[PDB]
Protein backbone atom coordinates (compact mmCIF):
# COMPACT_ATOMS: atom_id res chain seq x y z
CA UNK A 1 0.00 0.00 0.00
CA UNK A 2 1.98 3.17 -1.24
CA UNK A 3 1.85 6.27 1.17
CA UNK A 4 -1.07 7.62 -1.18
CA UNK A 5 -3.25 5.48 -0.08
CA UNK A 6 -1.99 4.99 3.66
CA UNK A 7 -2.94 8.92 4.23
CA UNK A 8 -6.24 8.42 2.36
CA UNK A 9 -7.23 5.54 4.79
CA UNK A 10 -6.34 7.95 7.59
CA UNK A 11 -8.43 11.14 6.15
CA UNK A 12 -11.20 8.50 5.83
CA UNK A 13 -10.96 6.71 9.40
CA UNK A 14 -11.23 9.90 10.87
CA UNK A 15 -13.83 11.18 8.70
CA UNK A 16 -16.88 10.43 10.87
CA UNK A 17 -19.97 12.27 9.57
CA UNK A 18 -18.65 10.69 5.90
CA UNK A 19 -18.50 14.54 4.50
CA UNK A 20 -14.79 14.31 3.24
CA UNK A 21 -13.42 16.99 5.53
CA UNK A 22 -11.86 17.20 8.53
CA UNK A 23 -12.75 19.10 10.94
CA UNK A 24 -11.20 20.03 14.50
CA UNK A 25 -13.79 17.73 16.81
CA UNK A 26 -12.50 14.85 14.05
CA UNK A 27 -9.09 15.88 14.85
CA UNK A 28 -9.52 15.98 18.55
CA UNK A 29 -10.33 12.89 17.92
CA UNK A 30 -7.81 11.48 16.37
CA UNK A 31 -5.14 13.00 18.85
CA UNK A 32 -6.59 12.01 21.40
CA UNK A 33 -7.30 8.07 20.51
CA UNK A 34 -4.76 10.33 31.96
CA UNK A 35 -6.50 11.95 28.94
CA UNK A 36 -4.03 15.09 27.28
CA UNK A 37 -4.93 18.71 28.56
CA UNK A 38 -7.65 20.76 26.63
CA UNK A 39 -5.38 23.48 25.99
CA UNK A 40 -3.02 21.44 24.43
CA UNK A 41 -5.03 19.86 22.47
CA UNK A 42 -6.40 23.46 21.20
CA UNK A 43 -3.07 24.24 20.50
CA UNK A 44 -2.35 20.83 18.39
CA UNK A 45 -5.67 21.83 16.44
CA UNK A 46 -5.19 25.55 16.36
CA UNK A 47 -1.80 24.67 14.63
CA UNK A 48 -3.22 22.28 12.16
CA UNK A 49 -5.82 24.44 10.95
CA UNK A 50 -3.28 27.93 10.87
CA UNK A 51 -1.13 25.38 8.39
CA UNK A 52 -3.56 23.49 6.27
CA UNK A 53 -6.62 25.59 6.24
CA UNK A 54 -6.00 27.54 3.12
CA UNK A 55 -9.33 28.86 2.35
CA UNK A 56 -10.53 29.67 6.20
CA UNK A 57 -13.64 27.20 6.22
CA UNK A 58 -12.49 25.60 9.18
CA UNK A 59 -12.20 22.17 7.38
CA UNK A 60 -9.59 20.19 5.91
CA UNK A 61 -10.61 18.76 2.84
CA UNK A 62 -8.60 15.89 0.63
CA UNK A 63 -6.61 18.71 -1.39
CA UNK A 64 -5.74 20.55 1.63
CA UNK A 65 -5.22 17.35 3.65
CA UNK A 66 -2.18 15.39 0.43
CA UNK A 67 -0.98 19.34 0.58
CA UNK A 68 0.13 18.93 3.93
CA UNK A 69 2.14 15.70 3.08
CA UNK B 1 -21.60 35.46 3.60
CA UNK B 2 -18.50 33.15 4.31
CA UNK B 3 -18.88 30.43 6.62
CA UNK B 4 -16.03 29.11 8.96
CA UNK B 5 -16.50 25.79 11.01
CA UNK B 6 -15.78 26.54 14.93
CA UNK B 7 -14.94 23.34 16.30
CA UNK B 8 -14.10 24.53 19.82
CA UNK B 9 -17.49 26.09 20.35
CA UNK B 10 -19.17 23.18 19.38
CA UNK B 11 -19.92 19.21 19.92
CA UNK B 12 -21.45 16.33 18.24
CA UNK B 13 -20.80 12.26 18.10
CA UNK B 14 -20.25 9.41 17.48
CA UNK B 15 -17.34 10.14 19.97
CA UNK B 16 -18.92 12.49 21.95
CA UNK B 17 -17.44 12.30 25.45
CA UNK B 18 -14.34 10.97 26.31
CA UNK B 19 -13.54 8.00 28.56
CA UNK B 20 -13.71 10.39 31.51
CA UNK B 21 -17.37 11.63 30.67
CA UNK B 22 -16.57 15.10 29.53
CA UNK B 23 -17.17 16.66 26.15
CA UNK B 24 -14.35 18.13 24.94
CA UNK B 25 -14.15 22.59 25.63
CA UNK B 26 -17.50 22.65 26.90
CA UNK B 27 -18.64 22.33 30.58
CA UNK B 28 -21.30 20.24 32.19
CA UNK B 29 -23.34 20.28 34.93
CA UNK B 30 -26.87 19.42 36.74
CA UNK B 31 -28.11 16.23 35.89
CA UNK B 32 -26.97 16.34 32.12
CA UNK B 33 -25.31 12.83 30.73
CA UNK B 34 -22.90 12.90 27.85
CA UNK B 35 -22.99 9.94 25.75
CA UNK B 36 -20.71 9.10 22.85
CA UNK B 37 -23.85 9.93 20.20
CA UNK B 38 -25.95 12.68 22.26
CA UNK B 39 -26.13 14.39 25.82
CA UNK B 40 -29.33 14.15 27.48
CA UNK B 41 -29.24 17.23 28.66
CA UNK B 42 -32.17 17.15 31.10
CA UNK B 43 -33.89 13.33 31.08
CA UNK B 44 -37.69 12.36 31.92
CA UNK B 45 -37.52 12.51 35.58
CA UNK B 46 -39.33 14.32 38.51
CA UNK B 47 -37.39 18.09 38.38
CA UNK B 48 -34.43 17.67 36.71
CA UNK B 49 -31.69 20.45 35.63
CA UNK B 50 -28.79 20.57 33.44
CA UNK B 51 -26.84 22.46 31.20
CA UNK B 52 -24.05 22.24 28.81
CA UNK B 53 -22.21 25.24 27.95
CA UNK B 54 -18.49 26.35 26.16
CA UNK B 55 -15.58 26.56 28.04
CA UNK B 56 -14.42 29.86 27.18
CA UNK B 57 -16.52 32.71 24.90
CA UNK B 58 -16.54 33.37 21.47
CA UNK B 59 -15.73 37.16 19.88
CA UNK B 60 -17.77 36.92 16.73
CA UNK B 61 -19.32 39.78 14.71
CA UNK B 62 -21.52 37.50 13.17
CA UNK B 63 -22.51 33.98 14.08
CA UNK B 64 -24.59 30.57 13.30
CA UNK B 65 -25.00 27.62 15.30
CA UNK B 66 -27.26 24.43 14.26
CA UNK B 67 -28.70 22.53 17.19
CA UNK B 68 -30.18 19.35 16.44
CA UNK B 69 -32.01 17.67 19.40
CA UNK B 70 -34.92 15.93 20.33
CA UNK B 71 -37.50 16.62 23.30
CA UNK B 72 -39.36 13.10 24.15
CA UNK B 73 -42.43 12.21 26.48
CA UNK B 74 -45.09 9.95 26.67
CA UNK B 75 -48.22 13.29 27.09
CA UNK B 76 -49.20 15.35 24.26
CA UNK B 77 -48.18 17.11 27.47
CA UNK B 78 -44.46 18.06 28.32
CA UNK B 79 -41.90 19.79 30.41
CA UNK B 80 -39.91 21.72 30.63
CA UNK B 81 -38.28 22.45 27.83
CA UNK B 82 -34.69 23.24 26.19
CA UNK B 83 -33.13 26.61 26.19
CA UNK B 84 -30.03 27.63 23.61
CA UNK B 85 -27.99 30.34 25.40
CA UNK B 86 -25.36 32.99 24.02
CA UNK B 87 -24.76 34.98 27.24
CA UNK B 88 -21.65 37.07 28.69
CA UNK B 89 -21.31 34.97 31.56
CA UNK B 90 -21.43 30.85 31.91
CA UNK B 91 -25.73 30.11 33.72
CA UNK B 92 -24.31 26.37 35.05
CA UNK B 93 -27.01 25.94 37.10
CA UNK B 94 -30.28 28.19 37.91
CA UNK B 95 -33.75 27.97 37.95
CA UNK B 96 -34.26 29.35 33.85
CA UNK B 97 -34.89 25.80 32.08
CA UNK B 98 -31.69 24.70 34.25
CA UNK B 99 -29.65 27.89 33.88
CA UNK B 100 -28.69 31.12 35.43
CA UNK B 101 -31.55 33.61 35.79
CA UNK B 102 -30.03 37.61 34.91
CA UNK B 103 -27.84 36.33 31.99
CA UNK B 104 -26.95 39.33 29.82
CA UNK B 105 -27.47 38.03 26.31
CA UNK B 106 -29.70 35.77 24.42
CA UNK B 107 -31.98 33.08 25.57
CA UNK B 108 -33.81 30.82 22.69
CA UNK B 109 -36.29 29.26 24.83
CA UNK B 110 -38.43 25.97 23.38
CA UNK B 111 -40.65 26.04 26.24
CA UNK B 112 -43.42 22.47 26.40
CA UNK B 113 -45.44 23.35 29.57
CA UNK B 114 -48.24 25.92 28.79
CA UNK B 115 -47.69 27.69 32.60
CA UNK B 116 -50.24 30.58 31.98
CA UNK B 117 -52.80 28.10 30.40
CA UNK B 118 -53.11 30.24 27.41
CA UNK B 119 -52.88 27.01 24.85
CA UNK B 120 -50.19 28.50 22.62
CA UNK B 121 -47.42 25.63 23.89
CA UNK B 122 -45.28 24.15 22.50
CA UNK B 123 -43.27 27.81 21.91
CA UNK B 124 -40.26 28.76 21.06
CA UNK B 125 -39.50 32.27 22.69
CA UNK B 126 -36.79 34.60 21.82
CA UNK B 127 -35.71 36.53 25.35
CA UNK B 128 -32.94 39.47 24.97
CA UNK B 129 -31.55 40.09 28.49
CA UNK B 130 -29.09 42.61 30.01
CA UNK B 131 -28.28 41.56 33.48
CA UNK B 132 -31.44 42.62 35.36
CA UNK B 133 -34.95 40.80 33.82
CA UNK B 134 -36.18 38.00 36.17
CA UNK B 135 -37.24 35.48 33.39
CA UNK B 136 -41.12 35.01 33.79
CA UNK B 137 -41.61 31.62 34.14
CA UNK B 138 -45.38 31.60 35.13
CA UNK B 139 -46.14 33.62 31.64
CA UNK B 140 -44.10 31.39 29.53
CA UNK B 141 -41.89 35.05 29.44
CA UNK B 142 -45.31 36.04 26.92
CA UNK B 143 -44.25 39.78 28.30
CA UNK B 144 -40.52 39.59 27.95
CA UNK B 145 -40.36 38.03 24.37
CA UNK B 146 -38.59 40.28 21.50
CA UNK B 147 -40.51 37.35 19.03
CA UNK B 148 -42.70 33.96 19.43
CA UNK B 149 -43.73 31.23 17.17
CA UNK B 150 -45.90 28.49 17.87
CA UNK B 151 -43.91 25.35 16.62
CA UNK B 152 -44.55 21.18 18.28
CA UNK B 153 -40.51 20.09 18.55
CA UNK B 154 -41.94 16.95 20.93
CA UNK B 155 -41.88 13.24 19.42
CA UNK B 156 -41.01 13.73 16.01
CA UNK B 157 -39.44 10.99 14.02
CA UNK B 158 -36.46 13.02 13.22
CA UNK B 159 -34.49 15.01 15.08
CA UNK B 160 -35.36 18.66 15.29
CA UNK B 161 -33.07 21.20 14.14
CA UNK B 162 -32.76 24.86 15.04
CA UNK B 163 -30.66 27.08 12.71
CA UNK B 164 -30.10 30.40 15.00
CA UNK B 165 -28.35 33.24 13.01
CA UNK B 166 -26.49 36.67 14.43
CA UNK B 167 -26.08 38.19 11.01
CA UNK B 168 -26.29 42.40 10.44
CA UNK B 169 -27.80 42.95 13.72
CA UNK B 170 -30.25 40.14 13.68
CA UNK B 171 -31.36 37.33 15.28
CA UNK B 172 -33.23 35.07 13.24
CA UNK B 173 -34.32 31.44 13.93
CA UNK B 174 -35.36 28.43 11.82
CA UNK B 175 -36.39 25.49 12.84
CA UNK B 176 -36.69 21.95 11.27
CA UNK B 177 -39.63 20.27 12.52
CA UNK B 178 -38.21 16.31 12.19
CA UNK B 179 -41.25 15.32 9.85
CA UNK B 180 -38.85 14.05 7.10
CA UNK B 181 -35.97 13.06 6.78
CA UNK B 182 -34.89 15.94 4.82
CA UNK B 183 -32.42 17.95 6.95
CA UNK B 184 -32.81 21.05 5.47
CA UNK B 185 -36.54 21.57 5.17
CA UNK B 186 -36.02 24.44 7.69
CA UNK B 187 -39.30 26.67 8.20
CA UNK B 188 -39.23 30.31 9.34
CA UNK B 189 -40.19 30.85 12.95
CA UNK B 190 -38.85 34.14 14.39
CA UNK B 191 -36.63 36.61 13.76
CA UNK B 192 -35.32 40.22 16.06
CA UNK B 193 -34.21 42.95 13.90
CA UNK B 194 -31.15 45.22 15.88
CA UNK B 195 -30.73 43.25 18.54
CA UNK B 196 -27.59 43.98 20.74
CA UNK B 197 -25.61 41.13 22.46
CA UNK B 198 -22.39 41.00 24.29
CA UNK B 199 -19.09 41.15 21.96
CA UNK B 200 -17.95 38.08 23.73
CA UNK B 201 -19.75 34.89 24.93
CA UNK B 202 -20.46 32.07 26.15
CA UNK B 203 -22.77 29.57 23.83
CA UNK B 204 -24.93 27.52 26.33
CA UNK B 205 -28.07 25.21 26.28
CA UNK B 206 -29.59 23.47 29.05
CA UNK B 207 -32.95 22.01 30.02
CA UNK B 208 -35.51 21.38 32.92
CA UNK B 209 -38.25 19.13 34.16
CA UNK B 210 -40.92 19.41 36.59
CA UNK B 211 -44.07 16.87 37.74
CA UNK B 212 -44.09 16.59 34.01
CA UNK B 213 -41.00 15.70 32.10
CA UNK B 214 -39.50 14.78 28.79
CA UNK B 215 -36.16 13.58 28.15
CA UNK B 216 -33.95 16.25 26.41
CA UNK B 217 -31.45 15.08 24.15
CA UNK B 218 -28.98 17.31 22.14
CA UNK B 219 -26.85 15.05 19.56
CA UNK B 220 -25.21 17.91 17.75
CA UNK B 221 -24.85 21.47 18.68
CA UNK B 222 -22.58 23.64 15.29
CA UNK B 223 -20.94 26.80 15.61
CA UNK B 224 -20.22 28.85 12.69
CA UNK B 225 -18.47 32.09 12.31
CA UNK B 226 -20.09 34.36 9.70
CA UNK B 227 -17.76 37.17 7.44
CA1 LIG C 1 -15.96 15.15 8.44
CA1 LIG D 1 -10.28 24.23 4.21
CA1 LIG E 1 -43.44 27.24 30.25
CA1 LIG F 1 -48.27 29.58 27.12
CL1 LIG G 1 -17.00 13.23 17.26
CL1 LIG H 1 -44.81 20.65 35.28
Amino acid sequence: MSPQELQLHYFKMHDYDGNNLLDGLELSTAITHPLMSEDELINIIDGVLRDDDKNNDGYIDYAEFAKSL
Amino acid sequence: PHRRFEYKYSFKGPHLVQSDGTVPFWAHAGNAIPSSDQIRVAPSLKSQRGSVWTKTKAAFENWEVEVTFRVTGRGRIGADGLAIWYAENQGLEGPVFGSADLWNGVGIFFDSFDNDGKKNNPAIVIIGNNGQIHYDHQNDGASQALASCQRDFRNKPYPVRAKITYYQNTLTVMINNGFTPDKNDYEFCAKVENMIIPAQGHFGISAATGGLADDHDVLSFLTFQLT
